[PDB]
């Protein structure tokens, strides 16, 4: 069945699998730097963590507007996808989630504002026609901590404007390399709240209040980068995962089409042979 | 068109160009999947799926084989139903329903009993 | 007891110091151990460790403060060590622009390998057997 | 299962000849009970050894050979 | 792109060579960036404009049957 | 290098190898452009694209057709504006003026005829 | 890769023997990573030595017309 | 190297038995020295168009051939 056609199909599938292997590699190696990233945030995450606890959560503390639930108008999305493709269920996922939780309980566009991380999403809520009001894309594989900084405090003094009354996170969690499970997560206000077993009574130096209004912004930047970094590291393990699928179909597809070429080399050198012994049977 | 009609050629030509379209994506879908493609072919795939699940059908002859009684299909209500799906009124339903069917009010009726 | 600096990107000071005198957004404050439990927003400016002999100085951006009677937490944004102000808004420049460029290589060498693996599948597709 | 069944051999170093003509053997002596109203099953262990065997016989014959050289 | 004229040029009229020269260079560019459009993130917007005037090009070079047209 | 010699096997590979890096960013070039390469493979597209028009010849035979008289260009002379064009001499003189000429003092001219 | 000697090892001095075993290694390391060298910084020493010691290795073997080197 | 080489040519344009006999006039002239105690070695530039010219000769002298006409 055309040998020499059969020939270039697995050539050009092996290099398809040696392209999708040395990708895997890449991005093996960008998910270590991630998670080395991630386990660098953590003792920042932890202590802001128990710092906004023993204020919060002692002396009442629900006078601030991050703490009490206003009355809802409208409500706010951020949603935390890729710059860049190839990884498999990431992105799908993710904005299938945002678009089910839209669609169910607004039903109109005026009550609902969405703010994107990644040109996957950005380009996902412009072709489905929603607000995209806070839209930065172009980020680094490890990301720092000011370029989502700008963005993170953007949201949320446009949460203290009185415009979201509400928002959540949308991000794929990174357990162990082949799950990447969708969480939403709620960002503010800061309802679901815990104590670290163990308090110890805090003196505020200005006041409570202007502790409350220099903390809580951190506190929901620090959420904010926290669920970027998680959401970074699910992104690399997603396409390494991806890669790898990549290189097994490419190599089973190698496999049947050696099958096939064994066949039709046998049939060409058959063929061949009836051929010249017909020819010389001939004469 | 003038041995058969405007309508049933425009519909077959679409038939065949969706399915042949679905057919130049099969290395795509075989080696990096559905997930890369730009959301108008895998909108080519969805509709392809269940056009080439619909052009299945039950015989008379095979009631011998599975117990389904068979079905006849006219031209006009196949046309009908082949438009209605390339138009994408049937996107809802899942592939495995337009398996072995003769009319589309027997694919709704089969969606039905599957639970869809 | 002792201090210690931390940033979303990383630790950055930690020591052995007595003596520390952060400026809050409500006036200047100074720690020596067995302190109170003190909160205190800290503004954009440096905090002197002041008890190896000779200050020591270390800028913080953003910024908040955490002391205990066991040790000192600061909880900062930007952490750099030279300290004098106008260092910090000159490194966030300089990183600015290495952040840009990183997120321009990091771009490039995406798309170069799916250029790579766009033509090995137009390949198969040509080859179609 | 030595009451009611008949072995036919033709093993491999038997000729292309007694090859070739072992499944039909083994017919002829089935239609006997056939043919008497009674009902044989019949195993053919490996045909594909009668297809080659027969194509040996028929390239051995010198007659032109079609696709992978099966008459 | 497989076919080929080899006496092509002096086949065609003078008003042929003038507008089709850049056809084949415009279909030519359709038919090598296509190649990357079949799956993946994007193209830009220039060679998007590239891809729609040889989508145009395509449509242009399609006929019905038995209607033959003339060169003018 | 024991035919051609040392030089004109030196300058002969090293139009090979710019030539054929330059036959490896085709598809990059077509696609991402021009300002994403780096300022080190441009260098290479740039004596690329004056080595592949520094390639073409006026011949006597087109005369008839161009008006250009055409040229009889010795190896050695090839050898020494191939060389000149690799080491960077030429690197200031426009994408055109290496069209369609002989030696490398022709391109010194037709640049002056250009302006530049 | 594909070169055999069945006789070779008993076809060497002992001087190339102690030597060339562990360069028949250093090329399998590089041409089996020569394909996923293009791109990346994949590992720090475990993949990026073995492409350059494959990267001399390769300009080391490499020779011209006319010129034998003695053995040692 | 002159000096303690043999070249034993049978071109293109030679005839064909000639490209067949000049391996074993290679081996013929490297025997010698072989069964004298020396070390000879005997290079064939492309044995390829050696098979080539006994497949020729083969096949003019009706030769009945095997694969790729080869006898």
């Amino acid at each position: 069945a055309s040998l020499r056609d059969i020939k270039t199909r697995i050539n050009a599938t092996k290099k398809t699998s040696q392209i999708t292997k040395a990708m895997e590699m890449v991005s093996t190696s960008k998910l270590n730097r991630a998670e080395q990233n991630a386990k660098s945030f953590v003792p920042y995450m932890e202590k802001i963590q128990e710092v906004v606890a023993n204020v919060a959560l002692g002396a009442g503390g629900a006078s601030h507007p991050m703490l009490v639930s206003r009355p809802v108008k409208k409500t706010g999305y951020l949603v935390i996808t890729s710059d860049r493709g190839l990884a498999g269920a990431y992105n799908s996922n993710v904005l299938r989630l945002v678009y089910q939780t839209i669609q169910k309980r607004h039903a109109s566009p005026d009550e609902y504002a969405i703010i994107v991380i990644g040109r996957v999403g950005l380009s996902f809520f412009r072709k489905r026609n929603m607000p995209v009001i806070l839209d930065i894309t172009r980020l680094p594989d490890q990301p720092s901590f000011a370029d989502i900084k700008e963005i993170a405090r953007k949201t949320v003094g446009l949460f203290a404007d009185g415009t979201f009354d509400e928002l959540y996170m949308y991000y794929n969690h990174y357990v162990s390399a082949i799950q990447q499970e969708v969480t939403e997560r709620k960002l503010l206000p800061l309802t679901d709240l815990a104590e670290n077993k163990q308090r110890t009574v805090y003196e505020f130096e200005p006041s409570q209040e202007e502790i409350l209004d220099v903390l809580l912004p951190q506190y929901a930047e620090s959420l904010i980068y926290g669920a970027l970094l998680d959401a970074k590291a699910s992104e690399h393990a997603a396409r390494m995962t991806a890669m790898k699928n990549a290189t097994d179909n490419a190599n089973e597809l190698i496999r049947t089409l050696t099958l096939s070429y064994n066949r039709a080399r046998q049939a060409a050198i058959t063929q061949e042979i009836t051929e010249i012994v017909a020819g010389a049977n001939a004469l | 068109p003038e041995i058969v009609g405007e309508e049933h050629y425009q519909v077959a030509r679409k038939v065949q160009q969706t399915l042949q379209r679905y057919k130049e994506l099969q290395d795509i879908i075989a080696i990096l999947g559905m997930d890369e493609l730009s959301d108008e072919d895998k909108l080519v795939v969805h509709r392809a799926r269940r056009i080439q699940f619909f052009l299945s059908q039950n015989f008379h002859v095979a009631e011998q084989f599975t117990g389904q009684p068979g079905s006849y299909v006219p031209v006009k209500e196949t046309v009908r139903g082949f438009k209605e799906i390339l138009e994408g009124k049937y996107d809802h339903l899942p592939e495995d329903a337009f398996r072995l069917v003769g009319r589309i009010e027997e694919v709704v009726e089969k969606a039905k009993a599957m639970g869809v | 007891i002792h201090v210690s600096v931390v940033t979303p990107d990383g630790p950055v000071y930690e020591d052995d110091v007595e003596m520390v005198s952060v400026k809050a957004k409500s006036g200047e404050l100074g720690i020596l151990p067995g302190h109170i439990p003190l909160v205190a927003p800290l503004e954009i400016s440096a905090a002197r460790l002041k008890k190896g002999g000779k200050t020591q100085y270390i800028a913080v951006s953003g910024g908040f403060l955490e002391v205990r009677p066991d040790k000192v937490t600061i909880l900062a944004q930007a952490a750099e060590r030279a300290e004098d102000i106008d260092v910090l808004r000159a490194k966030a420049a300089k990183e600015r622009a290495e952040r840009r460029l990183q997120s321009q290589q990091d771009d490039i060498d995406f798309k170069r390998a799916e250029l790579a693996l766009k033509r090995a599948m137009n390949r198969l597709s040509v080859a179609e057997m | 299962a030595l009451d009611y069944t008949i072995v036919v051999t033709a093993s491999a170093s038997q000729p292309a000849p007694l090859l070739f003509l072992a499944p039909y053997a083994g017919v002829a002596m089935g239609e006997y009970f056939m043919y008497k109203g009674k009902h044989v099953l019949v195993v053919y262990d490996d045909l594909s050894k009668q297809a080659a065997a027969y194509r040996e016989l028929s390239l051995l014959l010198r007659r032109p050979p079609g696709r992978e050289a099966y008459p | 792109g497989l076919s080929v004229s080899r006496v092509g040029g002096a086949a065609q009229i003078k008003a042929m060579k003038k507008v089709a020269g850049t056809l084949r260079l415009d279909l030519a560019a359709y038919r090598e960036l296509e190649a990357f459009a079949q799956f993946g993130s994007d193209l830009d917007k220039a060679t998007q404009a590239k891809l729609a005037r040889g989508a145009r090009t395509v449509e242009v070079l399609k006929q019905d049957l038995h209607q033959p047209i003339p060169v003018e």
